[PDB]
RNA sequence: ACCAAGCGUCUCUGGGUCAGCCCAGGGCUGGCCACCGAGCCCCUGUCUCCGGACAGGGAUGACUAUCGUGGCAGCCCCUGGUGGCAGCUCCGCCUGCCAGGACCUGGAGU
RNA sequence: UUGAACAAUGGAUCCUACGUGGACCAUGACUGGUAAGCAGUGCUGGUGAUGCGGGGUGCUCCGAGAGCAGACUUACAGAUCCCGAGUGCUGGCUCAUACUCAGAUCCCACAAAGGAUGUUGCUUACUAGUGCGCAGCUCCGAAAAUGGAUGGUGCCCAAGUCAGUGUGUCUCCCUUACAGUCUGCCAUCGAUGU
RNA sequence: AGCAUCGAGGCAGAGCAGUACCCUUCGGGUCUGCGCCAACACCAACUGGAUCUGAACUGGC
RNA sequence: CGGAGUGAUUGCCGGCACCGGAUGUGGUGUGCAGGCCUGCGAGAUGGCAUUGAGUGGGCAGGCUGCAAGCCUCCUGCCGGUCGGACAAACAG
């Protein structure tokens, strides 16, 4: 079965403009600008409003995988809208039983550093993507807390996952030894 | 819209043909009349095309859809005297086995072929010889010369009122016949009408 | 110079009549230019065709030209079609050589019937 | 351009966005029919399946070696041009005189070198990836596969192709201006001698 | 569609009247078969195996190929069939939009071959019917049962005769044009 | 997409390309499914006879009618007449490409020669005039975007020169200037001398906008 | 005498055009009589610029005038040959000097 | 109605010289055996004794049977190229990250139980959703030793797979066997007139 | 064969023009217009099924 | 031969200037003007457009370099072939 038509729409807020051409979606906004070349697919991806604008992704004679990938493209564009309007901010909380994980953002913005993870003398260097700021929160607000804020949910969440996978536990029962840096919340910078 | 039946594309008097082979490849000529079945007398005028009074097989010419309206022109020609036989001693190589069909379809050919005349000593062709390679060569030269001069009479007798007719008809026909027909890379003979 | 004029169609000798593992060297297959359907071969059916190749010694040229040439000619006729994609079956005399395959062959518009 | 290539004449086929084996087969049949072909930009040729699938296919192909002496064994080329030449070889009867004649009419090249950049290149509709593969389907790139198995000259050809494209853009703009003023000349003559076109009932022997 | 290679016959037959049964019952089958040979074949394959009347003891009174009354209006034919698989028999109800009943039957046969690897002699057509657009239960039919269906031609490949199938096409194609050439 | 498209809808005018009624017009009177449509085209010259056509066989024309499914001939012919679809089609670009092709096909030998003689006449002028315009535009490009001699004029050692054979006519050429019609044509084409100077080696002009058309099908 | 081109006879053989018989398909009189209500159609408003959405209502959706179904008419067509919507079964018939017409175009032997 | 059909250059009566008397293959017709390219049988046909076209290759499969040539046409089976014949036409289905690349005409060159919320269809119970199921393809199950084999290449809206279609009609339904038809010649066995 | 034809990218895309703009990373997107069948006269046409072009006749006057 | 149209093309004498490394854009390269750009535009042809003489301004320049004459049209004279002549390789 091939549906003659399927469309998924994403309402665009005011103050944000979503340009799209050749399936290269560019999104402007107060927090900045994003681009995404969703050219690995062959769908319509237009913006079709004057008063209240919407990004509509359409597929003509597609299959259920197309009716699903339309929604995932629309969701990516909605996350770009969020990243340019309110921004993304992932808060990672440190967890350690005996050895204080000492985290240090390097000279530039990049390169989070993890030392004394589980007593190990290794040092975990995680050089963050450009487009995402990592800042260590002061212990008054919340001790043992890093926050990664940006305009690209992909970049921010992948930096969070990179810090996570840098602080992993090997050769031990991971039901015990629960140490690591864990994403405590996926918030917005608003 | 009518497909109609199939017909034998054949040259008519006053039809522009295109010679497919020979000394004059692709030249456009005017079919005058049919001499034998399938052999026609043509001339793309010796002033227009440069093609003299000539014969052509219906098989080495393209029959275009250009008709000249050759009406009212003197097309009488001593075909036997102009075009020699070139095969002397017409039908003697072996003693005739008899022509032993008695009334129809041998006699009706033998009598019809005993009717026509023979190109006599001047208007006939000359078979070759040596005579010190020159006593034949010179005499052949003047024989050919006088035969060409005798043919020029009839050729101009046709071509002077034939050009005055095609110019009278419309003036571009003389350049139409002066131009030679060629095939180029984008011409597909199996699709070209004529 | 005199106007050199082209009154033939080019074709390629695409091998001999053959099954998968044996062949008939008497009937050559020819693919004609811009002819790509069987309907378009009814023109060339019956036409004469010549295969031109170059020797070393000088052989006599055209009939009556009395000048020799390095070209040599094998004349034939297009006898039938072959398949659906515009190939024809032609017969030559003498049979086309073996290094004739993948080579050009001229197909003249005579004997003409239109 | 070197002398032997200065002597070259034939068809130039843009191998970009072409399915490798379908390209090879069209090129092979035409070489057998006697054409000279140069398949240019063999790094941009496409293959019909996933990158990883074709990578493993090439791995298992290069697994094949003569165990007594490999230097005599099946040669596994790292150049996209040479991989393509071997696919075309396989499609041709290269172990006969006419087969090697066809294979030597084949003229594969990488990037777009000069005797072929000076020429109008074409594409085979059959064997073209866009006109052949369903958009649903996956595909890879021969230059990607060849750099995967080696072939240190991808970027070297990318730079040279960028330079060629800049020169081509200059020439394209000059050609645009010249075709502008050539239409100008045509109209100027259309004033003098009106163009007689095929769609005309006036062309006849009572006219003309 | 085009040339449904199937003809519809309404065959009527009985048994030769014996002296015990001087008026045997009369049966009328509806057969969608390539030709009348296969049609009468199927008729007798049902006569035997449902009535114990054999082609050699039976007698065809009518055959009557049926032509479509108005082939210029689209109908929605629901075909109820049964077919044999590697395992046993399965009942199927399918439906097709077509201008002719023989067209819908050829559509059904090629569809069954595609989806289930069924064959002509392994498919047995139980009743066929024509449905009002309010009675078609399948999605790929209900999507065309609207009045003004409308869609573009997007990844088109521009079918063209072999006479001018460019082997080298020195131009640049475009899958999204109207495709006149 | 931002391009405007043609849809397959009841009321379309389609170009039937294959079949006994090839190269004709038709109206989509119904859509069978996503592969087949039902088209009637007997309101057209030698058009189709109300059959079922394949979407691979059809081609979509730029226009469309306001009609319901399966419109009878009585109303469809008056709609195509009132909306003037035949002329609106013959005025298109594809119509003229197809008509030039079909006229080349059905052209006789006299017609082919007349076109060939016309182009052989017009080429004697087009070649010269294109060479003239190209020469003058490239000279303008040199005068604008080139490198002029820092040496002024009448202060450079002007070169050696031959003698006019002592017995030749003078025969001044008046064509040494661009005529005002030529100048207006160039000023209309508004050449980009930036581009004309950016590339040194001469190139061939490509084809022209309507090279493959026949005006007024 | 030989080689080649052409035109014919006869015996076969391949590929075509128009026909003829019998039917079919349509068109026009928006033919006439009776049914159909939807795959809908039309008029409003609002949201909107969406190759539109929804809520209303309307069979004056009348007078010719969207589409279909059952039957009964006259007149016109090249527009076709069961790849069609079919005659007194099935099957269109006829295969092309021996169920009968006019031709076209190749090939083999003679 | 000379009393069933069809066929039939045939019936009767003899004499006589040899070779053979290892067989083998195929099929629910089977028997012994776990089985075997095992052993032993039955009917028929083949191989032996037999070439030719196809199955890449193969004594046995499929077609067909063989004097020397010419023309036409086909069988089995085929058409991405190798390789003659459509990168035919019309609807589907399938995408397979491996070292068995998904798959790819009989024999035959393997695959099973079991499993999958991959996907396409259909039946069916419940009041659009949730259950059972059933078929098509796909995936796992799926391990051997020189490097290697749908025959190679490769193929992915296929060049895989399932159907339909190519009609004395077809825009493209064509290819060709030593087979069918016609012709010439050679030889054989005859008939007729001599 | 006339040994005539050299943009790039794309293919679910307006084309073209602009001495306009952003980096959204230097080829992508935005913006402004419809003159570019250069008067009018088309489709937002465009798959080379195209374009261009006649190898042109014997010497001298 | 000659006349008109067109001033384009080729070759050469100078000098000037400019390029080209994927296999120099080199097939041992390219261009070179009594001019060009922008305004006015006498007149003449069509109902304002076309064509078009000069002229203002600006920018350049072999301050007309030489030789030929290609091409389209018009028109010939003498002499020659016209014996490959009904096809025999694009008449070579």
């Amino acid at each position: 079965m091939r549906a003659i038509y399927a469309v998924h729409k994403t309402p665009i807020p005011e103050g944000v403009k979503v340009f799209v051409r050749n399936r290269r979606i560019v999104v402007r906004g107060p927090r900045g600008t994003l681009k995404r070349e969703m050219r690995h697919v062959k769908y319509d991806m237009s913006v079709k409003g004057k008063k209240n604008k919407e990004f509509r992704c359409e597929v003509w004679f597609g299959k259920n995988q197309d009716e699903a990938c339309i929604k995932t493209i629309c969701s990516h564009v909605a996350n770009m809208i969020t990243g340019v309007t309110k921004g993304f901010r992932y808060k990672m909380r440190f967890a350690y039983a005996h050895f204080p994980i000492n985290v240090s953002i390097s000279d530039d913005g990049k390169a989070v550093e993890i030392r004394n993870f589980l007593g190990e003398k290794l040092i975990r260097k995680v050089e963050v993507r450009e487009g995402v700021s990592a800042s260590r929160t002061d212990p008054a607000k919340q001790k043992d807390e890093l926050v990664l804020e940006g305009n690209d949910i992909e970049k921010v969440a992948q930096c969070a996952a990179d810090i996570h996978q840098s602080c992993l536990v090997k050769n031990k029962d991971i039901r015990k030894f629960l140490d690591g840096i864990y994403v405590s919340s996926k918030e917005t910078v608003v | 819209v009518r497909k109609g039946p199939s017909k034998k594309v054949t040259p008519t008097p006053g039809q522009v043909l295109i010679l497919l082979s020979g000394r004059f490849r692709g030249r456009r000529v005017i079919c005058l009349k049919e001499l034998e079945h399938g052999i026609f007398l043509v001339t793309g005028p010796y002033k227009v095309n440069g093609v003299p009074l000539r014969r052509v097989n219906r098989r080495y010419c393209i029959c275009t859809s250009t008709h000249i309206d050759i009406s009212g022109l003197d097309l009488n020609i001593p075909e036997a005297q102009i075009f020699a036989r070139r095969k002397a001693l017409k039908k003697v190589k072996k003693a005739l086995k008899g022509k032993r069909a008695r009334a129809i379809q041998e006699k009706k050919d033998q009598a019809e072929v005993a009717r026509p005349e023979n190109s006599f000593l001047k208007r006939g062709k000359k078979t070759k010889e040596s005579k010190s390679e020159e006593a034949f060569f010179e005499e052949l030269k003047e024989h050919k010369k006088k035969k060409a001069g005798f043919k020029q009479q009839y050729q101009k007798q046709i071509d002077e009122p034939l050009i005055k007719r095609l110019k009278e008809l419309d003036p571009l026909l003389t350049k139409y016949l002066s131009s030679i027909f060629t095939l180029q890379v984008n011409d597909k003979p199996h699709l070209m009408r004529f | 110079p005199k106007p050199i004029v082209r009154l033939f169609q080019p074709a390629v000798m695409t091998g001999f009549k053959r099954s998968k593992r044996k062949q008939d060297p008497h009937v050559a297959i020819l693919a004609i230019k811009n002819v790509a359907t069987r309907k378009h071969t009814d023109f060339y059916l019956g036409k004469r065709c010549v295969y031109l190749y170059r020797g070393k010694k000088k052989v006599a040229g055209r009939k009556g030209s009395k000048v020799k040439t390095n070209m040599r000619r094998i004349w034939g006729r297009i006898t039938r079609s072959h398949g659906k994609a515009g190939c024809v079956k032609a017969v030559f005399k003498p049979n086309l050589p073996g290094e004739s395959i993948g080579r050009k062959v001229r197909i003249y518009l005579f004997p003409s019937s239109i | 351009v070197k002398p032997k290539d200065r002597k070259w004449r034939g068809i130039v086929v843009d191998g970009k966005n072409h399915l490798m084996g379908r390209l090879a087969a069209v090129v092979a049949k035409q070489l057998l029919r006697g054409e000279s072909i140069c398949v240019v930009r063999c790094e941009d040729i496409n293959i019909s399946q996933s990158f990883m699938r074709n990578k493993f296919r090439l791995k298992n192909i290069m697994r094949k070696r003569h165990l007594t002496q490999p230097k005599r064994g099946p040669f596994h080329y790292r150049s996209p041009r040479k991989m393509f030449e071997k696919v075309v070889r396989s499609m041709l009867p290269y172990r006969t005189a006419h087969g090697t004649a066809a294979f030597e009419r084949l003229r594969v090249a990488e990037g777009i070198p000069q005797p072929f950049a000076k020429k109008k290149r074409c594409i085979c509709p059959a064997a073209h990836r866009i006109l052949r593969l369903a958009p649903n389907r996956k595909f890879c790139r021969l230059g990607d596969l060849c750099t995967d198995i080696g072939w240190r000259h991808d970027k070297t050809i990318k730079d040279l192709e960028g330079k060629r494209k800049k020169l081509a853009e200059l020439r394209w703009k000059k050609k645009k201006e010249l075709t502008k003023l050539r239409r100008a000349a045509e109209r100027l003559v259309d004033r003098i001698i009106p163009r007689i076109e095929y769609g005309d009932p006036k062309i006849k022997i009572g006219s003309l | 569609p085009g040339f449904s290679g199937i003809r519809h016959y309404e065959i009527v037959g009985r048994a030769y009247p014996t002296e015990k049964e001087p008026s045997p019952k009369v049966y009328k089958m509806t057969v969608f078969a390539k030709n009348s040979v296969v049609g009468k074949a199927r008729f007798w394959k049902l006569m035997r195996k449902q009535n114990k009347v054999k082609k050699t003891h039976g007698q065809v009174l009518q055959i009557r190929r049926i032509f479509e009354k108005n082939p210029n209006t689209i109908k929605n034919y629901s075909i109820l069939l049964r077919y044999q698989s590697k395992t046993g028999v399965m009942n199927v109800s399918k439906e097709y939009r077509d201008t002719t009943l023989c067209g819908a039957v050829h559509q059904m046969y090629m569809d069954m071959a595609g989806r289930h690897h069924a064959r002509y002699l392994d498919i047995d057509i139980i009743g066929t019917t024509v449905l009002k657009p309010s009675q078609c239960l399948r999605p790929h039919i209900r999507q065309f049962l609207q009045h003004k269906v409308k869609f573009p031609l997007l990844h088109r490949i521009t079918k063209k005769l072999p006479q001018h199938k460019a082997t080298f096409l020195y131009s640049k194609p475009s899958t999204y044009r109207s495709g006149f050439m | 997409v931002k391009a405007k498209r043609n849809f397959v809808e009841i009321g379309r005018v389609i170009y039937v390309r294959f079949g006994k009624n090839r190269d004709t017009l038709a109206v989509i009177t119904d859509i069978i499914d996503h592969n087949w449509i039902f088209a009637d085209g007997r309101a057209f010259p030698n058009g189709m006879k109300r059959g079922a056509v394949n979407i691979k066989d059809i081609a979509l024309t730029h226009m469309k009618l306001k009609m319901g499914h399966g419109l009878r001939h009585r109303h469809l012919k008056e709609l195509v007449a009132k909306e003037d679809v035949l002329n609106k089609w013959k005025k298109t670009t594809v119509a003229r490409r197809l008509e030039k092709q079909k006229n080349k096909l059905n052209s006789t030998d006299l017609e082919r020669w007349r076109i060939q003689y016309n182009r052989r006449q017009r080429s004697s002028l087009i070649k010269v005039k294109f060479n003239k315009l190209k020469k003058k535009a490239l000279q303008t490009a040199r005068r604008l975007h080139g490198k002029k001699n820092p040496i002024p004029f009448a202060d450079r050692k002007k070169p050696q020169k031959q003698a006019p054979k002592e017995g030749k006519v003078k025969k001044d050429d008046k064509g040494r200037k661009l005529k005002d019609s030529e100048r207006r044509k160039i000023k209309k084409c508004r050449i980009n001398y930036k581009s004309l100077a950016g590339w040194q080696l001469d190139v061939n002009p490509g084809p022209i906008a309507g090279s493959s058309l026949v005006s007024k099908v």
